[PDB]
């Protein structure tokens, strides 16, 4: 569904 | 909920900055920051409008409280203003510029352009603006002052034109839309124009039933088509959605209720608002011909769009991409928990629904009943309108009977009207000849042969 | 070898019929085998609730049905009251009782008529 | 692939069992109060006069097609048949009869009858017209070969479903390409020309008629390769 | 474009039978009374003949299928609530389709079939645009199905049978 | 009794204090039927109801002696508001009515639809 | 199924400037 | 006698659909699966929600069927 | 495809061009090039409006299809300055601007596209 | 939890899809068209002329692959490919939504 997780 | 018009200015300029902020949501993006801008302009330039309405009252009279103004301004409507060169009425300019800012809020023709870039906002944020938030300021600000607007030779001409040319535009604009968003917006700038013509009218109880029928089946279907397009990845566009009844089993009901109320539908919640509209439509305006047929083309549109939408989104061949499907009909994701769209989505559609239609009924009792219980209105106007919904004449009885037979038929065309070959083409044609021969034999024997 | 009317065939066919050629063989099926039960649930309540929300104003508000059909024939409704007196008395009392109705429905219509100065 | 027997509160087929009446599976058990099982069940159907009513009273099995070969009656003692039409036909023919049951019946029941006209007209003009009846005009019912008169009957379906029979000679048929006809044509091939076969266009150089001929309906192998029609 | 040509076939001296159901075995619909579990399958099809003929449905239980190797033509007696008829097919005509296909092709949801109605084995005829439903409860000829005409080496045509019908 | 549509049973006209206690919202206040409608609302609010039982109830239940009165002035009120009366009857026989003139000035521009040819 | 590597910075494409930006066009 | 017709040009349109490519249909097979589609009217069952509005109307009928005025018009 | 044609001030021919073939100047590009991309292009056109489309038609498509491959074919035998082959770019090109849809599908894995850069992604640095 | 210490950017492998899974569905629609002869010939090396794709049959396949791909190639990355293999390693390093 959401975008995929990146680094912060 | 403003008490003097500071604080309703303030409100102004709030919503238009929060508006603002939510179709710019996507900060990144400088695309959406165009259409941000779009409306940040339309909004200054209704601020522009309401502040020199503001500073007209208060230059007339030495105050700004809301109520006072109403109560006074049948006294000073006999003054006038020397403007540059042209004495002009201080009522007719003063309601020029509300309704200026009026039609820029409620996206009227002409300031609509900003409303369909508007749908760049996420959907919840969308339907919100478009429901009864941002759409509705112009219809607020005419009902809280309308003893200004009934002095007021401009608004008796502009509100039934503007008002049937809008609704009109965005019917026909909603029925040959393919984005589900873009239709539900241009849906509800042509509600908007139907609020105009009602507040033309002049039964400010029709305005405020017709008001809170659109916003709720409004809000309820831009819940139903953000779960559509979640599920279909951000694609909007129904032409690459296609047999995703089963997918999304709860959001296909939920649209059907929700979308035969809103489009105005034979034994409906949201026909009575279009039947008093057309009952309290007045007659004596010099450009009747075009607003009447303006308000036909506009009430006849809701069919087309409601359809097309549910059709193509739900029960249509598959036309989207074969991995919106497969990743979904894996037998691995068979489980009792198994759903395309949110449980708290589901419950909180419903309880929508279910709110939504407890208050319309109320609504309804209070005013449309026989006994007349609704609180004052502090107008002294009365249109007469509710005569002709009381003891209703043959005259009226068999015209309303031209758009219901209009409405038949369209809803027939859509049906019945083949546009691709397929395997049923006989058989639909023949459904149809079996269709026509009972329903004569059945009205035969209801009326005559019991 | 195989021929048609064979029943492993028969199967074969049934289920690749629709397949997605482009998977692998075991998991080419485009077919979802089920329904989403909860939303499922909620889906059908929701209708229901819409379909009898329909039904009651088809019945308790016929106005469009009247406008757009007409008045159809109604069902038989009335009282056996007449029914307790029999003979000659019957018959004044029914011949009175219909004069009566005429009557009534003439002042109804003239008193419509005539009531209209008496807002002052 | 499934791992829902490995949690004893999961979902079960008998829990999707309700499913079955907006979702297609085939037959696992028969409820008490199926039809089915009612027939079955009710000693009354089981009587010699339900069973003698239901073998009488309904479609017969006479009219029931036995073969994939059809030799309709002969027009003319002399022609042969070569094409006919099978359900289109008959849907165009049932369509147009209502012609003469709503119709008289619409006059001498509606109260308005002049509003209904003005309501029908423009219904006819646009989506009926094209959609149906131009079709059913130039389409062909049945179609024969008189060879002593080198000429083909066609049959077509007519107001209030009556038949009529015309002749045309071999010689002045052409073919119409469908690309010449069909912007001329744009919505008649839009919303009623599926029926019939858009590229298997034929018409009447004379007398300037088309003939629409339906996509399922049958062709005489023999008639087609007639030396007259070749 | 697929026109429908008649070849004027007909029958050979010999057929060789494929399927015989094990109930209605009997010839004639008076039989078929007299008989307990024939008389209860008829009950049963009932709701399947009133499909037939309201629902527009085009479909036939077939029982007793010969067939015809010299001209290559199928005889199936179908039973109707009036009797039993015979009828002839081609092969060029027959094509296989699902039971969710057949359950499709009719607009109008269907009365919920009765168990002995054999899902895994109905075809479908393209010049008739119709359905052949056999019985579960029934005996396959192994010999008479394993001729060489009807292999699908012969028979097999992947237009004819993957894209004909396309119910949509 | 033998009152006019106007008054109400107990022959009681309600002053301009008596009506801003026993508030009348505008819509009412402007037509004639006020004297009618001011018992019934007085009724309600001693026998307050839901708004479901409104609708439901064909007879107003319990304010039904009151409700009969504001009901016969409410359809004499519409009834004369919208010459619905005159208008029927015209419909009813334009002929008869030019015959007799019922209301010459209504019947000189009345004009029933083409459609409408029973 | 697959371990995907992180979200790539392609994701946002850098622009470079190949046309003079005329001050015409502010 | 050498003239096209209805023979001629019904194998010309067999031939033009002889030569249409294979691929196109395999590839988009999926889409017209019936096990993954059905119609608005068998999706949308009223059985029940029928039996409920019956129910409901029967209620209506025995609780505020008794006090309701006949209009006749 | 950067998918920009409604943004950057594009004029119509550039824009029918970018539609046609990737680039904005075909004449950079030789014969086979031209010949392929204009086959891609009306094939992508004719599968959006006649596949994913208002109850689409797939019979048509198929022959439709069958047709400009036919037409793209004879097109690729013919020589590179030939008033035929310029007669054929022509007649697709028409076509291309007859199918051209405002508010078209975009899809979401192009540049430029609806929710293209939605998210700032942070560098090592 | 992201650890409060500093993570950077991890790119575990090039592919961001099952290349093996990618170039297996490439290759059955590569079969699937009608110019293709013989299935077992195609590999990751062979050139599309060798297994039989012309060029015109190419630009077909490459439309359908993107159907199935969930993604849009242009037409630079269209003709840069040469092999089955440059093909499958595009498709699998690219991100589906770019
Ligand atoms: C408790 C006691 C009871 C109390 C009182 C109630 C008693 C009565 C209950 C009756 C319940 C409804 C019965 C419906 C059965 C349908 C099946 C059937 O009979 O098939 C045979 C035949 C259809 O045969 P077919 O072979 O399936 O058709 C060929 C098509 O190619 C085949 O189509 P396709 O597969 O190619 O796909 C196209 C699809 C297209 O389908 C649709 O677009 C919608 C399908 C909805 C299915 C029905 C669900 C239930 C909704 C209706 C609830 C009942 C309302 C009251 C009805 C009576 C009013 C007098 O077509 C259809 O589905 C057409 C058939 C459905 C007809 C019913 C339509 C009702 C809604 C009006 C149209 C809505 C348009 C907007 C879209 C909706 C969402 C915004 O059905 C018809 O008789 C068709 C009639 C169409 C014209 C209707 C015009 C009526 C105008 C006057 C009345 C207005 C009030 C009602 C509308 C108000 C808005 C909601
Ligand atoms: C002494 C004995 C006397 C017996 C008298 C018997 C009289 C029978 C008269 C029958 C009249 C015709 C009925 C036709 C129904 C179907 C209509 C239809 O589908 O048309 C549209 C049909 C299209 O619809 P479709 O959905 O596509 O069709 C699908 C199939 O129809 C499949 O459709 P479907 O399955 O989706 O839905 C069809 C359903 C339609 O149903 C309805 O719409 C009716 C809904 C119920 C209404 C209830 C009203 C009364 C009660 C009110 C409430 C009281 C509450 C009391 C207190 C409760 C407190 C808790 O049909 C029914 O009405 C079935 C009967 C209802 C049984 C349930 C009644 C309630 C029992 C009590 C409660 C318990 C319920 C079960 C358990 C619940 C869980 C706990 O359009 C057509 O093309 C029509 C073509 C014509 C077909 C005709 C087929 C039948 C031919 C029969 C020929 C005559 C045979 C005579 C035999 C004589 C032997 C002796
Ligand atoms: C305190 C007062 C409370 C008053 C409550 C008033 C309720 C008014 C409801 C109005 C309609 C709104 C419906 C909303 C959704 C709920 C209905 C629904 O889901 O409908 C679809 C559902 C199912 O929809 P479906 O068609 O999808 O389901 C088919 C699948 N199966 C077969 C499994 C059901 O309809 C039904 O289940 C039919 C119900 C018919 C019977 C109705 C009365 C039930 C009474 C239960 C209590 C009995 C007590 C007895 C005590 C005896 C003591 C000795
Ligand atoms: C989160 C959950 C919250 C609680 C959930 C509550 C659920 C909903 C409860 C609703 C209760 C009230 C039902 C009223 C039914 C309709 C009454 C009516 O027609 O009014 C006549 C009354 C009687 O009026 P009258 O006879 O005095 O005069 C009318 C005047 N003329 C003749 C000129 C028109 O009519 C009106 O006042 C006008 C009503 C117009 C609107 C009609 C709507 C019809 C559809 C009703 C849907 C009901 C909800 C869905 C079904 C619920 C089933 C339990
Ligand atoms: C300003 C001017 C306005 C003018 C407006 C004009 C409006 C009136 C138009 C009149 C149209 C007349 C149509 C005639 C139809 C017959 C035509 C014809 O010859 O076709 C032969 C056709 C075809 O004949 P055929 O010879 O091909 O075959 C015989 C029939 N078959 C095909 C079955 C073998 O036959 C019929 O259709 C016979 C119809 C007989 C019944 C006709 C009347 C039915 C309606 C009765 C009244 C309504 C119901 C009342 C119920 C009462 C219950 C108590
Ligand atoms: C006088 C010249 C000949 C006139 C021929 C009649 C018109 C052409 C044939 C019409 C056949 C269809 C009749 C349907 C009747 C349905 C019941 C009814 O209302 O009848 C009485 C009414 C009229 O009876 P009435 O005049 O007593 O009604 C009172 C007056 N009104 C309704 C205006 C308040 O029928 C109509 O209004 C019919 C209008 C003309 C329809 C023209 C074709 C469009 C419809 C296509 C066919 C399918 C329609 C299905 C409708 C289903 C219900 C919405
Ligand atoms: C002449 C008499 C006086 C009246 C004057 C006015 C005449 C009628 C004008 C009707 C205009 C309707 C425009 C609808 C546009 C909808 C566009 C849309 O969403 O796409 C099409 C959708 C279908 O969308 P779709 O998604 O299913 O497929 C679209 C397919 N393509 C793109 C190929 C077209 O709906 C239709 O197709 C229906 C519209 C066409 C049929 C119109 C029939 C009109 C019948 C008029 C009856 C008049 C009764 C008499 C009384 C009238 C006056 C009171
Ligand atoms: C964990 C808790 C979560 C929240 C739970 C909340 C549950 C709410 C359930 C009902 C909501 C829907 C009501 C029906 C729709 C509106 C109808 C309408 O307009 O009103 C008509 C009617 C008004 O009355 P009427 O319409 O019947 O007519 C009155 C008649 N006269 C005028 C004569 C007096 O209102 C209702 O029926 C609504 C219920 C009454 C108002 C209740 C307000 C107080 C709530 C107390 C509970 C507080 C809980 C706090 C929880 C805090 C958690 C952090
Ligand atoms: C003022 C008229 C009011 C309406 C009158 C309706 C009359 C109906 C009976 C007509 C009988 C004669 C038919 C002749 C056919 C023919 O060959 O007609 C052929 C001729 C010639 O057409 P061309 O000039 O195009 O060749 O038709 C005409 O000239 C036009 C007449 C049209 C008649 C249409 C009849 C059907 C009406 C349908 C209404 C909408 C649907 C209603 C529900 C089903």
């Amino acid at each position: 569904g959401g975008f995929q997780k990146y680094p912060i | 909920s403003s008490g003097n018009f500071i604080v309703l200015f303030l409100g102004w300029e709030l919503i238009g900055l929060t508006s603002f902020f939510l179709i710019n949501f996507w900060s990144t993006r400088v695309g959406t920051l165009k259409a941000a801008f779009k409306a940040f302009s339309f909004n200054k330039l209704s601020d522009l409008f309401l502040f020199f309405a503001i500073l007209i009252i208060f230059s007339t009279t030495y105050n700004l409280d809301i109520l006072s103004f109403n109560n006074q301004i049948y006294l000073y409507e006999s003054y006038n203003i020397d403007m540059f060169y042209w004495s002009i009425n201080l009522i007719e300019i003063i309601s020029f510029f509300f309704i200026s800012c009026a039609f820029i809020k409620s996206a009227q023709f002409g300031a609509h352009i900003w409303l369909p870039d508007s749908m760049e906002a996420p959907v919840p944020a969308s339907a919100l603006i478009h429901s009864a938030t941002l759409v509705s300021a112009g219809i607020y600000l005419l009902l809280r002052l309308s003893p200004l607007f009934e002095l007021s030779k401009y608004a008796y001409f502009i509100l039934p034109l503007i008002g049937s040319v809008t609704a009109f535009y965005g019917g026909l604009v909603s029925a040959f839309q393919s984005d589900t968003k873009k239709t539900l917006a241009y849906s509800t700038i042509s509600h908007c124009g139907f609020l105009m013509v009602s507040y033309s009218t002049g039964v400010l109880e029709f305005v405020i039933l017709y008001l809170y029928v659109h916003g709720f089946f409004k809000a309820a279907t831009f819940l139903c088509v953000g779960n559509v397009n979640r599920f279909n990845r951000n694609i909007q566009d129904f032409k690459r959605m296609g047999g995703f009844y089963k997918y999304l089993p709860f959001e296909c009901l939920a649209s059907f209720v929700c979308m035969i109320n809103l489009s105005g539908l034979p034994l409906t919640l949201g026909f009575y608002i279009k039947h008093l509209l057309f009952i309290g439509l007045v007659e004596s305006y010099t450009l009747y011909p075009l607003i009447f047929s303006s308000l036909i083309l506009g009430a006849i549109a809701g069919v087309f769009y409601s359809y097309r939408l549910f059709y193509s989104i739900f029960f249509d061949t598959k036309k989207g991409k074969k991995a919106i499907y497969l990743q979904a009909s894996r037998i691995i994701l068979n489980s009792k928990f198994y759903s395309n769209t949110s449980l708290a989505s589901n419950l909180s559609i419903t309880f929508l629904v279910l709110i939504s239609y407890t208050v319309i009924l109320y609504l309804y009792c209070t005013t449309l009943n026989n006994y007349y219980s609704l609180s004052d209105l502090k107008s002294i106007y009365i249109n007469n309108a509710y005569s002709y919904f009381y003891k209703p004449d043959y005259n009226f009885l068999n015209a309303v009977s031209i758009l219901n037979w209009f409405v038949i038929i369209l809803l027939i065309s859509v049906i019945y009207l083949n546009w691709r070959w397929s395997y049923y083409y006989t058989k639909s044609i023949d459904s149809l000849s079996k269709f026509i021969l009972f329903s004569f034999f059945f009205f035969i024997f209801s009326k005559y042969i019991l | 070898g195989t021929s048609i009317f064979s029943r492993q065939f028969k199967k074969a066919f049934n289920d690749a019929k629709y397949q997605n050629l482009t998977a692998a063989q075991g998991e080419t099926y485009s077919h979802l085998g089920w329904i989403s039960n909860v939303d499922l649930r909620l889906g059908r309540a929701i209708f229901t609730f819409g379909v009898v929300g329909i039904a009651f104003c088809i019945y308790l508000e016929p106005s469009y049905f009247h406008e757009t059909f007409g008045h159809m024939s109604q069902p038989p409704k009335y009282d056996l009251i007449d029914s307790n007196i029999n003979g000659v008395e019957k018959k004044l009392n029914k011949q009175i009782l219909h004069r009566e109705h005429n009557e009534h429905k003439l002042d109804g219509f003239v008193s419509m008529f005539k009531g209209s100065d008496v807002a002052k | 692939g499934d791992i829902r027997h490995k949690f004893s509160n999961e979902i079960t087929d008998d829990d999707y069992d309700y499913q079955r009446a907006m979702h297609v599976k085939p037959p696992k058990e028969e409820s008490l109060f199926q039809l089915t099982n009612i027939l079955s069940s009710v000693p009354v159907f089981k009587t010699r006069f339900f069973l003698d009513f239901i073998a009488r009273n309904l479609d017969t099995n006479s009219a029931v097609s036995t073969s994939d070969f059809v030799a309709p009656p002969r027009v003319h003692e002399n022609s042969f048949f070569v094409y006919h039409s099978r359900e289109l036909g008959n849907v165009i023919r049932k369509y147009r009869s209502l012609e003469s049951i709503v119709l008289p019946g619409a006059l001498l029941t509606f109260t308005y009858p002049l509003f209904a006209a003005f309501v029908a007209i423009p219904s006819y003009y646009f989506m009926f017209n094209a959609k149906i009846y131009e079709m059913s005009r130039r389409f062909v019912v049945r179609m024969d070969v008189l060879p002593h008169l080198e000429m083909i009957s066609v049959q077509r379906i007519g107001a209030f479903g009556i038949l009529y029979t015309k002749l045309h000679r071999i010689q002045d048929l052409e073919y119409v390409p469908f690309d010449q006809v069909k912007e001329q044509e744009n919505y008649l091939w839009a919303i009623g020309g599926h029926g019939v076969d858009n590229q298997l266009i034929f018409k009447d150089r004379s007398t300037g008629e088309f003939f629409y001929f339906e996509r399922q309906g049958v062709w005489d192998a023999k008639g087609l390769n007639h030396p007259l029609l070749n | 474009n697929y026109y429908n040509i008649m070849r004027q076939v007909s029958l050979d001296s010999n057929p060789i039978v494929l399927y015989q159901s094990s109930t209605f075995t009997g010839n004639g619909l008076q039989e078929f009374y007299e008989n307990a579990d024939a008389l209860t399958k008829y009950l049963k099809l009932v709701p399947f003949f009133l499909e037939k003929n309201l629902y527009d449905h085009p479909k036939q239980f077939v029982i007793k299928m010969e067939f015809h190797p010299q001209n290559k033509v199928l005889s199936l007696d179908c039973l109707t609530h009036q009797g039993v008829l015979k009828k002839t097919v081609n092969l060029e005509n027959l094509i296989p389709v699902p039971y969710e296909d057949y359950v499709q092709f009719c607009r109008r949801k269907l009365f919920n079939a009765p168990l002995f109605l054999d899902t895994e084995m109905i075809y479908f005829n393209t010049f008739q645009n119709e359905f052949y439903v056999f019985d579960k409860n029934a005996k396959w000829n192994e010999e008479g199905i394993n001729h060489p005409e009807l292999d699908i080496s012969k028979l097999y045509n992947e237009k004819a049978w993957f894209d004909s019908l396309r119910i949509i | 009794g033998h009152g006019a549509w106007n008054e109400n049973q107990q022959h009681y006209k309600y002053s301009k204090e008596e009506i801003e206690a026993y508030q009348v919202p505008m819509r009412i206040k402007a037509g004639p039927c006020v004297d009618t409608y001011i018992p019934l609302k007085k009724c309600f609010q001693e026998n307050p109801t839901s708004f479901a039982a409104k609708m439901l109830d064909g007879r107003k239940g319990k304010c039904a002696k009151e409700f009969k009165y504001y009901n016969t002035c409410l359809n004499h009120w519409q009834t004369y508001e919208n010459n619905s009366h005159v208008t029927n009857a015209y419909w009813a026989d334009t002929s008869k009515a030019n015959a007799d003139g019922i209301s010459n000035t209504y019947g000189g521009s009345f004009r029933k639809g083409l459609a409408w040819l029973n | 199924g697959w371990d995907r590597p992180d979200v790539p910075l392609s994701f946002n494409p850098l622009y470079v400037h190949k046309r003079e930006l005329s001050i015409f066009d502010t | 006698a050498g003239r096209k017709l209805f023979k001629h040009y019904i194998n010309e349109n067999i031939k033009s659909n002889n030569e249409q490519k294979l691929f196109f249909y395999r590839v988009n097979r999926w889409r017209w699966n019936t096990k993954d589609n059905t119609t608005a009217p068998k999706f949308l069952r009223l059985k029940y929600p029928l039996l409920v509005t019956g129910v409901c109307l029967f209620a209506y009928d025995w609780t505020y069927g008794f006090t309701q005025v006949d209009a006749h018009h | 495809s950067k998918a920009y044609y409604f943004v950057k001030n594009f004029s119509w021919a550039e824009v029918s061009n970018l539609l046609c073939y990737g680039t904005k100047y075909p004449t950079v590009l030789n014969h086979q090039q031209k010949v392929t991309r204009l086959y891609r292009a009306t094939l992508r056109r004719v599968y959006a409006h006649q596949v994913e489309g208002y109850k689409t038609d797939f019979k048509q498509y198929n022959e439709n299809i069958t047709d400009i491959g036919k037409d793209f074919n004879k097109m690729l035998a013919l020589k590179p300055e030939s008033l035929e082959l310029q007669a054929y770019f022509k007649k697709y090109e028409d076509l291309q601007e007859e199918l051209f849809d405002p508010a078209m599908i975009i899809d979401e894995s192009r540049p430029y596209a609806a929710s293209s850069g939605r998210y700032y992604i942070f560098d090592d640095y | 939890y992201a650890p409060q210490k500093v993570v950077l950017r991890n790119e575990k492998s090039g592919y961001y899809a099952n290349p093996d899974d990618v170039a297996r569905r490439l290759i059955r629609l590569i079969s699937l068209h009608d110019k293709v002869q013989n299935p077992s010939a195609i590999t990751l090396k062979s050139t599309w002329s060798e297994i039989g794709v012309d060029p015109l049959s190419y630009v077909e396949i490459m439309l359908e692959a993107e159907n199935e791909f969930y993604i849009e190639l242009a037409d630079e990355d269209l003709e840069r490919f040469r092999t089955v293999e440059d093909a499958v390693e595009f498709i699998a390093r690219n991100f589906f939504t770019n």
